[PDB]
């Protein structure tokens, strides 16, 4: 495989990622869409898909230290290491299942399980920009896209 | 040293790496050799 | 990165020869499939095996399952697109799928004075090809012979393959590295369409 | 006081600031929303709530050698040196009367009166990401903000 | 001529800009609006003035090595070096004809043929913010703009 | 699992002096083709297999030679070639030894 997908945050060379601490509350995949709620705890989002103001918050991989993957699940109850995206970077994301990028530039939508997909820019808020042309048939696959 | 519930094993870890291929760059292995070197810019 | 200086392990050296490697990989891959979108007036590439500037010629026979007398037979047909159709000479150079270059060490069959193999009998009928070797980029029954040097197949080096350090500012800028590359190919060609290199099938 | 507020811009200790200098029209208080007008003057910016396209500009606290702090108003007909925000920056903002912030998360809307407020995120245009847990009663407290 | 316009990109001192490269499909002028297709191909956008979720990309000015300036139109079937514009950037803009900007501030909307426009920011999807006082009449004059 | 099966084609016991380094090597390329190891490598083989590799040639003639002095003469990349009695028909074993 030429195109090695084992770090979630690859967006430059130069460019260093904002870090959002917090606590677990369910066990996620690296590279699903976040949402903060009461307490100090992050988890999975479970908002509709049509509902703008969202921040961009995906799930870093965990530390080499720690057990921690683009496919190992976090463990539930602890700190989570998460990621802001600023505008302007690319991130690994996670998709759902049978949508296929075919031109480099559709508008990356929000599911409301937790991952991302492709959807109409006109009824619900565009987080990203695809980046790599290729097509998804199980859910949770990782595919590059830039945050603009 | 080591937490006494896991003191049945023993850690050499030292990585070994991992090899390439049977003839995996022999042709440009021989073109980069030979090359003639230009200035960057000139596209 | 911290935490692994003090366990020893090294975690850098283990990957400043991860990527010195893959950057290798994907200059060859440029060279044997080529790339579309690469172009300034007219100069793409293509590929070493998509290209207008390298003669196709189909072969006949499978040299997976063929004998030794039809391998001979159908080596010739193809350095004939060089001497014949395309007038290039010089010593030529063959390169062998890794599967073809297992079937060229069994028993040759023909002589009898001894024991010899198949490469050892091609490499003293036809003294054309200078060097025979394999390369894993051809999977199956394809073969590609040409010549190599600044009459034929060549290569000119942009920018030499250096490497340096991103340098950190803060107390917790995290360790980054970058290492680059810049080179190009071409099979030379002449004003009617006579080519130098051969793909084969 | 552990969260000492005496600097309207506290974004990170490598983020440097975009300056948008100008002259006044009235006197207003550091850390309120603002808007260009004719001529080449700042004043509040007395926009309707639902109304998008505003860039995000607010009034940088003035120098220390003029007199100026985090609750001294500026003196009108002068140059008020202002902040323009870059998406992923912290702010300390400007809040409105009667609303508690209760999670880290929820969407910044703009008042009309050049305060914020907490809005839904569907009919306004969401400026920024809140980023502290108090309850606020008198207009005019200062809230820490992310401004993404 | 005081204010030289011979560069697209005059955004600061220190902020380096974000590259698409790709191929062309006709030969479009420098500062106007982009949108990349099937294959890898970019051209000009041709989508309607009231859609969302369209990337800021603007086609940078050639190197000066290959023929490039600020009116040279490229040429068709070519690689293309194209910027993508971070929010907080100024970049010369290429707008239509027939509308006068007069305060520093107001929203700037995207045309259909590729340049931009004065509109209500209501119904459109908002990509910059003026920044100089000029009146235009003719098609395809710079005018300089803030991306935020 | 931690070792490659690979099955043979021809019985190594009646075969001739040619099949016999034709399906020595489609054993050694699952080492060097589709696994990538290097290094010399080493046969064992049972006795009745060298039993076999004792009789005369006949491909060769200008003396008399043995199917043994055929692979040592072809493939010399196998460092050591003897017999072990653990095997006991048509089957061998190639492999790398050492700590590698």
């Amino acid at each position: 495989m030429a195109n090695s997908k084992n770090s979630i945050f690859v967006g430059g060379a130069g460019r260093v990622k904002q870090t959002i601490e917090g606590l677990a509350q369910s066990a996620f995949k690296p590279g699903q869409l976040l949402a903060r709620a009461a307490g100090d705890a992050i988890d999975v989002t479970a908002k509709a898909s049509t509902t703008y103001g969202n921040e961009f918050l995906i799930c870093d991989d965990q530390p080499q230290t720690l057990g921690g993957g683009t496919d190992v699940a976090v463990t539930a109850g602890d700190t989570v290491q998460a990621i802001s995206v600023l505008p302007g970077q690319y991130v690994l994301l996670s998709f759902a299942a049978t949508q296929n990028v075919t031109t480099k530039g559709a508008a990356v939508a929000s599911n409301g399980d937790g991952n991302f997909k492709l959807g109409n820019p006109a009824t619900e808020q565009t987080f990203a920009v695809t980046e790599e042309i290729i097509n998804v048939t199980t859910a949770g696959t990782l595919v590059l896209c830039r945050a603009i | 040293m080591q937490r006494v519930d896991e003191m049945y094993r023993l850690v050499d870890s030292t990585g070994t790496g991992e090899d390439r291929d049977w003839g995996n760059q022999t042709l440009l292995g021989r073109l980069l050799s030979q090359a003639q070197t230009v200035s960057i810019g000139k596209k | 990165y911290e935490a692994m200086r003090s366990e020893m392990l090294p975690a850098l050296a283990e990957d400043s020869e991860e990527i010195e490697f893959t950057l290798l990989d994907d200059v060859n891959d440029y060279l044997w499939n080529g790339d579309a979108k690469l172009k300034v007036d007219t100069a793409v590439w293509g590929g070493l095996k998509a290209d207008a500037s390298v003669a196709a010629y189909s072969l006949g026979a499978d040299l997976t399952t063929a004998t030794e007398a039809q391998v001979v037979a159908e080596l010739l047909a193809l350095l004939d697109v060089l001497r014949i159709t395309n007038k290039k000479s010089g010593p030529f150079e063959l390169y062998i799928s890794p599967q073809i270059m297992s079937n060229w060490q069994k028993l040759a069959g023909a002589n009898t004075n001894g024991f010899m193999n198949i490469m050892a009998a091609v490499r003293a009928l036809i003294p054309e090809f200078s060097v025979v070797e394999a390369d894993s980029a051809l999977q199956g029954n394809q073969v590609l012979c040409s010549v190599v040097g600044t009459r034929g197949l060549h290569a000119k080096i942009g920018m030499m393959m250096s490497s340096y350090q991103v340098p950190r500012v803060m107390h917790n800028d995290p360790y980054q590295f970058v290492k680059w590359f810049a080179a190009g190919f071409q099979s030379n060609n002449s004003f009617s369409g006579l080519k130098s290199t051969v793909y084969g099938s």
